[PDB]
RNA sequence: CGAUGACGUUGAUAGGUUACAGGUGUAAGCAUAGUGAUAUGUUGAGCUGAGUAAUACUAAUUGCUCGAGGACU
RNA sequence: UUGUGGUAGACGAGCGUUGUAUUGGAGUUGAAGUCAAAGCGUGAGCAUUGGUGGAUCCAAUACAAGUGAGAAUGCCGGCAUGAGUAACGCUUGGGAGUGAGAAUCUCCCAAACCGAUUGACUAAGGUUUCCUGGACCAGGGUCGUCCUUCCAGGGUUAGUC
RNA sequence: UUCUCGCAGUCAGACAGUGGGGGAUAAGCUUCAUUGUCAAGAGGGGAAGAGCCCAGAUCAUUAAAUAAGGUCCCCAAAAUA
RNA sequence: AGGGGUGAAAUUCCAAUCGAAAUCCGUGAUAGCUGGUUCUCGUCGAAAUAGCUUUAAGGCUAGCGUGAGAUCACAAAUAAG
RNA sequence: GCGAAACAGUACCGUGAGGGAAAGGUGAAAAGAACCCAGAGAUGGGAGUGAAAUAGAUUCUGAAACCAUAUGCCUACAACG
RNA sequence: AGUUACUAAGGGCUUAUGGUGGAUGCCUUGGCACUAAUAGGCGAUGAAGGACGUGUUAACCUGCGAUAAGCUUC
């Protein structure tokens, strides 16, 4: 069956490219809140 | 049942039987199941017995069962044959070979036996 | 079907009873002398009579 | 005597290999070798290499005979498990157990060690009752 | 499956050998004619997954175990 | 003398655990703690001895309890049970060689399939899982000397694509 | 058994009989008043009988008298007219 | 892009899920309702009634039962007249 | 005890909001079991060091439930919280 | 005629023994609450934080920054 996730990369890359959201204050205070959490990922390009 | 495996089937039975016939005849010696060698040993005294008229009938009669080999060919299979395999047993009415028990076997543990003949 | 209890050591253990074992068949090989199991070839070559198999 | 020689926990079902084990138990090391040179038990295999390497231990290790020696007693300890998936319907994705054995067995020579362990517990009690009652003394 | 029963080498228990009933039907090849579709003597021809008799030709071996001293009044 | 049956509930007397300053003590000539025993208490507890363990603990008076564990389809962990149970998830055979170990190792050859695709260019995706040598614990629905297994080394080369 | 103070808990009772109702004077029914039980009380009988009868359990006793009730056996106890 | 969108309408679909997605926070929201709250011993020892309540398996008051305070036999029943 | 004493925001999961765990202790100094033996080695056993191998790397100790073994006791005519 | 043995497959009853199990007994260059002196920023001279690299030292952590597991003055 043809499954929820079709994982076409560019989409991706347009989500969690960092420039991507670095257009959006929203997405800037959520990569912030994340840098607090500590997690090894941030970004799909800052692993 | 739905789709499976067909695995052993009539055909594939006598298929079978007609590899391990060739192979005892190619080599002499066949270490295989015992439940399905004694229909072996049956039809290998029965193709025999019928090998031993030595006609043209007779080589009609083998182009049934023959199936090459890696070196051993069916050609080299009906020519040994005629030649010194079928004419070696005229001496003997029935009784041509004999199934010794081997061990059984070490992946299933099923009766394996070798098949030989002497005369 | 299902069950609204468990098994108990001594039920399995009498179920277990006739799962039991048994013992093979063993007669002797004089020329590589040793006990093998009866109604077949030994390990060493010969199921009767004169060598029918190799050493191994 | 005990003459030991553990295998130490390798993957194996005690539930299949104790019956086999089970088995060789009261039986001589001579008369059972023969028996178990011939079953096709994936629980032979080892139990013949740990027979040849019991006799060897017994015969140099502890200088023993092995022409009396018999299988005083064999044990399939309990061995720890491991935990798998397994691809089910929906996705259920059940666990399945592993199990290993600390095996070993036990050889003896003397017709002794069943009531002189009997005779050591009543040693030990006699030394409580001995340290209970010498406090006992005086008091 | 356990198990019932017979035979277990001096063996007729099963199998191979020929023999028979029965059945598929006229076979392959040879010769005849029609170039060929075709039929003819052979040809009521074979053998059988399993039916039946002898034949030890083969296997069930030149194997091992439990299993008897009659307790007690 | 009433008595000592009495839930809800009212009420009373207590026990132990730790640390808080003690009077004191023991301890590699064995402490806490663990297992057992054929002790004392109506009981909260305390012994005593025996075994491991080799380094801390306790007797008596007030302090505080994250203090005293029977259930909460209580939480976690371990161990079972079912149980060798349903099944082992689209398919063969023989021969030669290696290994100590042969159906899961290789090699020779047969049948079976797709063959409008079980062939191929590739895109995209995984993004070195690719190759050689070693080994096969661990993943392989068994399998192993074998892997699309792990390790070491190595590998994809553009003027027009 | 009255007052003072605090803490409750219960209003979600049941069973059999007595005087009733409603029902259908039918109910192992219901709203009641009384008796007794349990709840808050087990004990002996009724083969067992949660609410009937006898009856009110500090504990141990291998002592007796008793109550309902029983005394051919299980199961304790009897015969005489 | 969710007191939103999509929808030849079926409350279709919106990350295997939709009377209006998931996610963190308010939040330990509330819970007349469920479920449970762990050491010992000793004594006394109810109610399931009445009244009220957008009140009926909920809550409140007198009541009882207990601890304690007071009265002291003039009080209360206890049985007879 | 901050999830956070180990390389914890780790791993893993939902692409994404976000959720978010697990495990430390040899010995006294490895001073890591040389020697010898079975086997392919792993592993195991005698040997030795080491106070101690109840100090062998699953490394301060190592409970019970659970799995087995054996001293004795009985049970394969038995209606059994 | 009576009659109890052996049997025991296995079970359970007591005892001891061995295996997970990490539990308590003990502790931790580990977290928790604080007290007290200080201070409350850094940065276009390009902060931090990441990628990348830097081994006589394979990998990781860490330090470091093309001077790259470290340099200069005192």
């Amino acid at each position: 069956m043809k499954r929820t996730y079709q994982p076409s990369k560019l989409k991706r890359a347009k989500t969690h490219g960092f420039l991507a959201r670095m257009a959006t204050a929203s997405g800037r205070k959520v990569l912030k809140l994340r840098r607090k959490k500590q997690r090894a990922q941030l970004t799909v390009s800052s692993e | 049942s739905y789709i499976n495996k067909p695995g052993k089937t009539s055909a594939w039975r006598v298929m079978t039987v007609r590899q391990q016939v060739s192979a005892v005849l190619a080599y002499g010696k066949i270490e295989t199941t015992l439940k399905k060698a004694k229909n072996t040993q049956k039809r290998l005294d029965k193709l025999i017995t019928l090998a031993k008229v030595d006609n043209f009938n007779n080589r009609r009669q083998v182009k049934k069962w023959l199936l090459n080999t890696n070196l051993f060919d069916v050609d080299q299979l009906m020519d040994h044959l005629f030649s010194k395999v079928a004419p070696k047993y005229e001496k003997t009415p029935g009784g041509y070979s004999r199934v010794l028990k081997l061990g059984p076997r070490r992946g299933d543990a099923t009766e394996m036996a070798i098949l030989q003949l002497t005369d | 079907a299902v069950q609204q209890r468990r098994s108990s050591k001594h039920r399995r253990d009498k179920r277990r009873s006739h799962d039991a074992l048994t013992a093979q068949a063993l007669s002797v090989c004089q020329k590589c002398g040793k006990k093998k199991l009866f109604h077949r070839v030994c390990s060493c070559g010969m199921y009767g009579d004169l060598r029918v198999k190799k050493a191994y | 005597m005990i003459a030991f020689a553990k295998q130490f926990r390798v993957r194996i079902s005690p539930q299949k290999a104790r019956l086999v084990c089970q088995l060789i138990v009261g039986k001589k090391t001579a008369d059972a070798q023969n028996i178990l040179s011939n079953t096709p038990k994936k629980a032979a295999t080892l139990i013949a290499k740990l027979l040849n390497s019991a006799i060897a231990n017994a015969t140099n290790n502890h200088g023993m005979n092995g022409d009396a020696l018999y299988v005083f007693e064999c044990v399939a300890n309990q061995g720890p498990s491991m935990k798998r998936t397994i691809p089910r319907a929906k996705g259920s994705s059940n666990m399945i157990t592993k199990r290993s054995s600390n095996l070993v067995v036990k050889l003896s020579d003397n017709p002794n060690e069943r009531q002189e362990l009997i005779k050591q517990q009543k040693a030990l009690v006699k030394k409580r009752v001995e340290g209970q009652q010498k406090a006992k003394m005086a008091r």
